[PDB]
RNA sequence: GUUUAUCUGAGGCCUAACCUCGCUG
RNA sequence: CUGUCUGAAUUCGGCGGGACCAUCCGCUAAGGCUAAAUACUCCUGAGAGACCGAUAGUGAACCAGUACCGUGAGGGAAAGGU
RNA sequence: CACACAGAUUGAUCCGCAGAUAUCCGAAUGGGGCAACCCGCUAUAUUGAAGAUAUAGCACACCGAUAGGUGGGCAAACCCGCUGAACUGAAACAUCUAAGUAGGCGGAGGAGAAGAAAACAAAAGUGAUUCCGUAAGUAGUGGCGAGCGAACGCGGAUUAGCCC
């Protein structure tokens, strides 16, 4: 029947304006006191899903 | 040697007879299944007696 | 409960008076022995006080 | 069976959820008691298998009213 | 510090729910 | 909705609007009945197939749930044409 | 079919509908029993009397006060209620899924269930239930894993409301 969208992928992975997928960064959860402020500032802005994972992310989001 | 089937035309009827199938509630479903399938021979009581 | 005594009770007494007892004292003793009647639809039916 | 005579209250089926959410079938039984009720309007004794919950409504209303209400609906 | 009407913790006693036995209630 | 226990008021009352409270809005529980549009084929009458044509099509086109196997539940064939 | 024997324009044979008879076992119902069997009681008649016969009535539960009525059991699927798994998936597995599925039990009808607001909605409004298409794989739910997944509103089929 209708293809179901994976919830784990739909709660993350916001689709951008034209053809990209926007996601968040990791490692910024609970040990932030010993990481440099440079890493914590770089891991704050949103990132894009790489082209090697784009096919899998699109198959999960039901955009073949 | 002694085989497994030692016939007895009363031990047969006391175990597989019509009145033994009709006495139980679940033994009465065997009759229904056989009549639905269309068995020409029902329980062993259908075998003719000696005349 | 709410019983209406009929003859007498040692600690209750004063028949024709609404008394509150524990459920199990009027049901097992007073009702079977005729000392009280469980009378909920009788507060108005008791007109002998007139 | 194990049902009340004046209400027809049957048992219930449910689960036995443990601490780790393990579920197992379980039967909530009725608190049936075998009392011996005295009829005040007829001076007679009957033996029923009523529940402790309908004993309460008997003490609330009266044995005669409860019996006349249970007579309807076929003792249920 | 005691008294009066309730709650509760324990014992004793009574029979009237409940259980059991003997003659047939 | 309740297996157990407890337990309310009667219309300036009661319930709901996704914890809960105040204001607004809606409804009036603890009684009952009710056709149509909806699902199926042990069957019945009529009629079709870019459906099979005897190792195919129902297990069974033919003395088929038959012959055979088992104590029993039960399993289960082959076999059309001058 | 064959050797035959008969019936039939006085109208046969045949078809449609409506009737009669309908042995025994089987719910089996007079008792029993190893289904197709055995053995009875009360009324009548037959040698009537022993051995036996012919006809009728003899099970159970309910209600009807009484002459008597109702139900036993079987059988496709749909529907309702009470119970109710595991394999499998999670690339292991216990929460979860499989699934309220398979299976078991009881009842009714051509359908059944539901059905007339202690309802939705939101500052604008609709007005019983059922079914079809969207809403929507959305909101949400989930060892937030596998997975599960509405509702509001809109368009249609039908339309009916009443009794304590």
């Amino acid at each position: 029947p209708k293809m179901k969208t994976k919830s784990s992928a739909k709660k993350r992975f916001k689709v951008t304006g034209s053809g990209k997928i926007k996601r968040k960064h990791a490692f910024k959860s609970h040990i932030l006191t010993k990481k440099s402020k440079k890493r914590k500032l770089a891991l704050t802005h949103s990132a894009l899903v790489h082209k090697t994972d784009e096919k899998s992310i699109k198959q999960q989001l039901r955009i073949i | 040697s002694k085989r497994t089937f030692q016939p007895s035309k009363r031990k047969r009827r006391n175990k597989h007879g019509f009145m033994d199938r009709m006495a139980s509630a679940n033994g009465r479903k065997v009759l229904a299944r056989r009549r639905a399938k269309g068995r020409h021979k029902l329980t062993v009581s259908s075998e003719p007696r000696h005349k | 409960m709410e019983i209406i005594l009929k003859q007498d009770v040692q600690n209750l007494g004063f028949k024709d008076d609404v008394v509150s007892v524990k459920p199990g004292y009027g049901r097992n003793f007073l009702i079977p022995q005729g000392f009280a009647t469980l009378a909920t639809p009788s507060a108005k039916k008791v007109l002998a006080e007139n | 069976s194990r049902v009340c005579d004046l209400t027809g209250k049957r048992a219930m089926v449910g689960n036995n959820v443990s601490h780790a959410m393990n579920k197992t079938k379980r039967k909530f039984s009725v608190n049936l008691v075998k009392k011996r009720f005295y009829l005040p309007e007829e001076d007679r004794w009957i033996t029923l298998r009523v529940q402790r919950s309908t004993i309460k409504t008997i003490n609330k209303n009266g044995i005669t009213a409860v019996l006349k209400k249970a007579q309807s609906a076929g003792f249920i």
